[PDB]
């Protein structure tokens, strides 16, 4: 029950916003609060030609 | 062939192509956007409406749905008439 | 947050190609016909004589 990284730190109030890569679930979502996505993202997999 | 060009929502489009064999779309998306359930600005719903979409999101329900409604194909796509000419000679 | 990410785009009539009855007869010009008629009989002809 303890956050670390980018949710971690904006959990404790140490930051305000955390921009970056991150990818959005239901837990973080719970956590602390999100915007509109701007880009598309999701699981995908990827193989040698 | 009444409206050369017309556009729209690339979901919309994309499965009438797959249902039309006669309407086909281009590709390039541009404006890239999502569907949202809108509601009004002061309502107690939509804190637990965006964790139940998430949710709905992280599990295959929406890869269900996506299978059943949007995901399906009839027609996608020398012949015979080509060389038409030459039977025809 | 939204349920289907998509953009804008296009929808056009397929437009399958025609294939007509001279498919083989572009090449040349209908003036061929009689140009190639002379060449063909007028050799044939003073071949004979
Ligand atoms: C969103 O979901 C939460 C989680 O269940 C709801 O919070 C519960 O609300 C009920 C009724 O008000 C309470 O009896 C529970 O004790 C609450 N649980 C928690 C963990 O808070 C919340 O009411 C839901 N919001 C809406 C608008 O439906």
């Amino acid at each position: 029950n303890v956050w670390n990284g980018m949710i971690g730190e904006v959990v404790y109030q140490r930051a305000v916003m955390a921009v970056g890569s991150l990818t959005i679930n239901e837990e973080r979502s719970e956590v602390v609060d999100f915007s509109v996505p701007f880009v598309e993202t999701g699981i995908s997999v990827m193989v040698s030609r | 062939n009444k409206l050369h060009a017309f556009i729209w929502d690339s979901a919309v489009l994309e499965f009438e192509a797959s249902q039309k064999c006669d309407l086909v779309t281009t590709g390039e998306l541009f404006f890239r956007s999502g569907f949202g359930i809108g509601m009004r600005k002061d309502s107690p719903w939509k804190q637990n409406v965006s964790l139940s979409i998430l949710k709905s999101h992280e599990n295959g329900f929406m890869e269900d749905l996506d299978k059943t409604w949007v995901r399906y194909q009839e027609c996608d796509s020398l012949t015979f008439e080509n060389m038409a000419g030459v039977f025809m000679l | 947050k939204p349920f289907k990410y998509q953009g804008l785009t296009i929808l056009v009539k397929k437009e399958i190609p025609r294939s007509t009855l001279d498919s083989f007869m572009q090449p040349f010009q209908s003036t061929l016909w009689l140009l190639v008629g002379l060449s063909v009989h007028v050799v044939a002809v003073m071949l004979y004589l």
